[PDB]
């Protein structure tokens, strides 16, 4: 029997045990228990949250799902270095890394809107919070490593006018080729586009709804009329796209198209550079502030609005451990006083994979301490309540087995488990 | 004296090492040759994960062995 564990229709086979012990391998993780009984117990756990969010219809958007695959693809280039690199690594193009990752960032969400639904309404008070701490040994006081706040102005390289107008260019010729029957558009997007994924499959994205496509490219797709007529030029986030519709088929349309993108060079880079050192140079000089900077100049979308405060995605604050930090401006910062502005330097942003040029300013550091309930409340109060989340969970779970079908590979009869005193050997 | 460098994707290289290279140093020859950064690289010989300051000796590491890798924050 290959099968270890049941939970309703879903079946937890030795393989899955296998690959689940070679990722605690990889990461290095210490057993307190026997690990032959506490992986595939945790395995059954996993499915047992699938298995209610199927029962309270809990479900991710696409969306949010394909927004998390790139973020963690450009954390995987930074760390890297270069996509090349990682394709390698995986020995997959990018885009068959992105098709991989799509399911296990689904379920990962999947799982965590259950467990917010579940443990979401705990609630600690500060007397809580001291008591915890209170009633712990000496050297067991939580260690605050040092944090700083940061604040960033961003501009984008400028594209010179003749490389976009090179782009047009070619856009128009392939344009004019095959409406004259003189080249096939799958031909000059083998040859030319430069949207890999689709480029391969001459062009093809296959089947996609409206709000699954960036919406200039929307636009201009749902208002082509037949399978030969090739879109106008259409600008995106990607770069310049030509659009031919292949097939509406309900609700959804399948296109083809060659995606062209201007080229930014070193040369670009060193005058947006420049131009930041400039508005630096403007701060020092007291002309303006660097609140009024990033309010007015910024091109940072998520900080411009708040005076350039980069938000920390681990916390929901401006803290951020240097770790956390994306690598550029980690450092740019750890040779950084308070107050200082930094030189310009080129980041790759990991929201949408774009070069971008920053300058940024060390708002504060806070060095590294032992945490006190006057000073470090946040940090005490987010371990408690992790801990009463997790005892919630716990109970959770015995509750849900009670309630759900499940069947364990007698092999494992012996095992002490956490969460099922008296479980059915059969299958 | 080599040693094989695998991670759990179809990617294997060969690396030329000497039993008292330390760790740091492996993951310097590994950036040096394809260009992981090497305070995010992670080696793992027999099921334990290699201290930087110790040397494939201490570790027993012998040639023509197969030396595990993944990468902190990609598959670690």
């Amino acid at each position: 029997m290959e099968v270890v564990w049941v939970i309703g229709d879903e079946a937890i086979l030795k393989s899955d045990v296998e690959e689940a012990r070679l990722a605690a391998l990889y990461e290095g993780r210490k057993f307190d228990g026997d690990p032959y009984c506490v992986i595939p117990e945790e395995l059954a756990v996993q499915k047992l949250y699938m298995h209610q969010a199927v029962l309270d219809s809990i479900e991710v958007p696409e969306a949010e799902v394909i927004q998390r695959v790139d973020y963690q693809i450009n954390n995987y280039i930074q760390a890297m270095g270069t996509r090349e690199k990682l394709e390698e690594y995986f020995n997959k193009t990018s885009t068959q890394i992105r098709e991989a990752m799509r399911e296990n960032a689904r379920d990962g969400l999947i799982v965590q809107r259950m467990q917010q639904k579940l443990v979401g309404d705990i609630k600690v008070t500060p007397a809580e919070v001291r008591r915890y701490f209170k009633e712990l040994p000496q050297d067991s006081i939580p260690y605050v490593p040092t944090q700083v706040e940061v604040q960033i102005i961003t501009q984008q390289p400028k594209i010179p006018v003749a490389e976009i107008e090179d782009v047009k260019r070619r856009l128009r010729e392939y344009t004019d080729r095959i409406n004259k029957g003189e080249s096939d558009f799958s031909t000059l997007a083998l040859l030319y586009s430069e949207d890999r994924g689709s480029a391969i499959k001459g062009g093809e994205t296959g089947f996609m709804g409206k709000g699954q496509m960036v919406p200039e490219y929307a636009n201009v797709a749902f208002n082509l009329q037949d399978t030969k007529k090739i879109s106008k030029i259409v600008e995106s986030e990607y770069g310049f796209h030509i659009i031919q519709l292949i097939e509406k088929r309900g609700d959804r349309i399948n296109t083809r198209h060659i995606l062209l993108k201007p080229k930014v060079s070193d040369k670009e880079l060193d005058e947006a550079n420049a131009r930041l050192d400039s508005i630096a140079n403007d701060i020092r000089s007291d002309k303006f502030t660097f609140d009024q900077a990033a309010s007015a100049l910024s091109q940072d979308k998520d900080t411009r609005n708040n005076h350039g405060l980069m938000q920390n995605p681990q916390n929901q604050t401006a803290k951020f451990e240097m770790q956390d930090l994306p690598q550029e401006i980690a450092k740019v910062v750890d040779k950084m006083n308070i107050g200082e502005i930094s030189k310009a330097f080129t980041m790759v942003n990991p929201k949408d994979g774009k070069e971008v040029c920053a300058i940024v300013k060390l708002k504060s550091r806070i060095n590294g301490h032992k945490a006190t309930i006057t000073d470090d409340y946040q940090n005490l109060k987010e371990i408690v309540l992790d801990k009463r989340r997790e005892e919630a969970l716990q109970k959770w779970i015995v509750e849900k087995q009670k309630h759900t079908y499940v069947r364990i590979n007698p092999a494992w009869q012996r095992c002490d488990f956490k969460y099922w005193s008296h479980p059915q050997f059969e299958k | 004296m080599q040693v094989f460098i695998k991670n759990r994707y179809g990617w294997t290289i060969t690396l030329e090492v000497s039993p008292t290279d330390t760790v740091e140093n492996v993951k310097q020859k590994i950036q040096d040759k394809e260009g992981f950064p090497p305070d995010k690289i992670r080696l793992i010989y027999g099921g334990k994960q290699m201290e930087d300051g110790r040397t494939l000796a201490d570790y027993n590491v012998q040639k023509d062995s197969t030396i595990l890798i993944c990468i902190r924050d990609v598959d670690c």
